[PDB]
């Protein structure tokens, strides 16, 4: 069955929209959980003694919106309150109730398809003997799949997927790669290079497919305790060709960071 | 649909406007905004030929009908693309006389050549609804066979 | 004119709101257009011979939310199913129905301004000759002109604006600079070095202004086949100056990549 | 006192929704405040003499709806023009109403929790003596706490958190260092270092916690004016290590730029 809610009713019966089905289609504008919530405090909330008196906060907790208007929770002295809400569609007169709780209880009970009671935290209360010391709100998460974006501005931190590589590419060269958002890489220069020419191919192991660039990129690098240099040429195939000046027999110490894009 | 005070979507009575989420009775959309839009050429049963009289709106445009099945995707379209606005293209599906002609004044232009021959993959209309293509009015005459009578 | 909808009837009958607009307030809330969805299985479908049962699945198509409770859709054996969504409004006692397709023929149909029927795919069901093998979901777009956010967790890509220039800087040198984001430039020495002295301009085309850093930066190269570097300086007004060593009459192979910040 | 909302009404009376408990839940759903809008052009504005008409243009301005159908809003010559959204709760016949203004008045009037008139910008139109000659769109700010996203596509740019430290690392070297997003560091290269030994460390100040990377980064220098070059080693622990030649009394100029991860 195909239930229709967003359309009109020319008999006035048709397809009536309830609280439940309204309150899914509010999590799926937002992308929220049932362990996330929407919170907007438009006055500050009082702090006396060992109570909060939250003044004017809109909640929209499982896709249920509710305000709180002057509303005050009771605080454990000299504890780390967890402010939950509390949705218990059975008491139909009262459904959303506030608890200060010594741990997050967050269950995430799917109220608006099955039964059962809602708990999700909202706020963190940091209290002393006396009153409160500091708050602590709950971080509002936002799951989406893909974002189409002209402008973005981060105050904290954007978490890219990293990838780490160690390839012996041969006579004695070790590298370090550290990929990060499959475009941005960073070689490390280790180990000591030794019977080697140039613009010949090393001996050991090439660079993995996901590492590899679209074009060769030529990475600068530096011989440990001397003012010589030495340069080598990661072609597209994963080949490394050595392009510094011929080595012989004895080994040099080889180290340096070079960066390089694949896209 | 009508209108309906506690039944409808509406914030009325005792300001700043209140609907309430009731249980079957909830809220029920009136309408919508410029409903004179939606017009449906309803399809019910399996129809053979036809005799329609177009009235294309927009010259070089592709002008004709398609048809849409159940699912709302296209199986056949009679479409012409005309150099001039016919004052009324003049279609037939009908067998033993098909008649394809663009009405301009008292000239009638044989519509054949220009005519879209790959989205004309069937005469035989099947269940679904008719859509007309750069089109400002549209008159059908329809015929559908029927076996013992 | 304006149509008011989010407002007050002071007589019940001032401003009702139709379908259409909620459906272009709920697409205009979330960020979606006619070629996307919102789509959210509370329970997981089931799959039964060439058969998928949709248990409990909420979508939004163009801004209508409706309900696949217990909703079968007959699949076609060795294939690849594209289940669409399908909204017809003329259709008033039944607006949507599923389809299984062999290709994704989303239309992008405007259902709110205009007629037609809304196709949008939402599902692509793989099947064996007896059953199902695999799903996967159609992605959910968020369409945004400019996001403030604190943190950011991203599992695949970011694709951010790549800009690329070509300098022939003179005396033999070429860059070629990759900017990304308009901030981070790697750029990748080619070309062979003659005829310059030690703090002298090179001879050539100054980098376009859309590539200038705010601050001098210098970058090291390296000559291919040699123990021997050099860097140059890119200034803010777009010149480029060596200081390497000297070079007489013959031409020295420049390489390596050197990276900056413009902002 | 808690007010609730998206809740069944046993006896039709218990949770009544009003345009104010609405325009709030809307914005939170989007993450808009009072001083941003939520603005969609189903068909394009036409502009005629000192005159802009909008065909069709939905607009949600403090979580209200509303739809401007051919709705004309006179323009002044040669002026940059700031079209504002007025909204006045009051005025109950029409609340919405439009004005063409010299700056953005934009107020960001609460609404929803107290009185006054709503004022805010969402088109900026620079006319001729005759008619318009360009039309620039106001910002959609959607402010959020977390994203989850899997993909991203970005046409403008991400302002990440920038860090500067200028650390003088001893013996005649100056570090800039400049770090984005908390992650990638470019250090540029200043001074001219004297007096000192391959494998020694560094005799002035040692790098900041902030900026001290998880492994030790090898970081390639070059001596301007000449063809010899160097590299230190910048250790977890804040140390700066020189590995390049031994410098004697005289003091050689140090440039060059060096990239490298903290995560």
């Amino acid at each position: 069955t195909i239930k229709n809610f967003t359309f009109f009713s020319p008999n006035s019966t048709e397809f009536p929209v309830g609280s439940n089905n309204d309150g899914k289609l509010y999590m799926m504008l937002t992308g929220m959980d049932y362990r996330t919530i929407r919170r907007k405090d438009w006055s500050s909330p009082l702090n006396t003694a060992l109570n909060v008196q939250y003044t004017n906060t809109s909640i929209i907790a499982g896709g249920r919106y509710f305000e709180l208007l002057n509303e005050t929770v009771a605080l454990k002295g000299d504890s780390v309150n967890y402010i939950h809400a509390n949705i218990d569609l059975t008491q139909t007169a009262n459904p959303v109730s506030l608890s200060a709780e010594t741990a997050n209880n967050s269950n995430g009970v799917d109220i608006n398809n099955g039964s059962g009671v809602l708990k999700v935290c909202f706020d963190i209360v940091t209290t002393s003997g006396t009153g409160v010391t500091s708050t602590k709100p709950i971080v509002q998460t936002s799951t989406l799949d893909s974002i189409s974006v002209n402008d973005m501005t981060v105050s904290g931190s954007i978490d890219v997927p990293v990838q780490t590589l160690t390839v012996e590419a041969g006579n004695g060269l070790q590298l370090q790669l550290t990929k990060k958002n499959n475009d941005l890489v960073i070689v490390r220069f280790f180990g000591s290079v030794s019977n080697i020419q140039k613009g010949w191919n090393m001996s050991g192991t090439w660079v993995d497919r996901p590492f590899r660039p679209a074009a060769v990129q030529s990475l600068v690098g530096h011989f440990a305790g001397r003012d010589t240099s030495f340069h080598i040429d990661i072609n597209p195939n994963g080949s490394i060709t050595w392009w510094g000046a011929n080595i012989d027999k004895t080994p040099i110490a080889t180290r340096g960071n070079g960066s390089y894009f694949i896209k | 649909g009508k209108v309906i005070a506690g039944m409808s979507k509406i914030y009325g009575g005792t300001a700043p406007g209140n609907y309430k989420y009731i249980k079957g009775t909830s809220y029920t959309y009136y309408g919508e905004s410029d409903i004179d839009r939606l017009s449906r050429w309803d399809i019910k049963e399996e129809i053979f030929s036809f005799m329609g009289i177009l009235y294309p709106k927009l010259p070089k445009t592709p002008a004709g009908v398609r048809f849409l099945d159940d699912i709302g995707n296209e199986y056949t379209a009679i479409v012409f693309k005309t150099e001039q606005v016919q004052d009324y293209i003049l279609i037939n599906t009908d067998v033993n006389d098909e008649t394809y002609q663009g009405w301009k004044g008292t000239t009638a232009l044989n519509l054949f050549p220009v005519m879209d021959f790959e989205r004309y993959r069937t005469r035989i209309i099947e269940k679904g609804q008719m859509e007309l293509i750069n089109l400002s009015k549209a008159e059908f005459k329809i015929k559908r066979k029927a076996d013992f009578v």
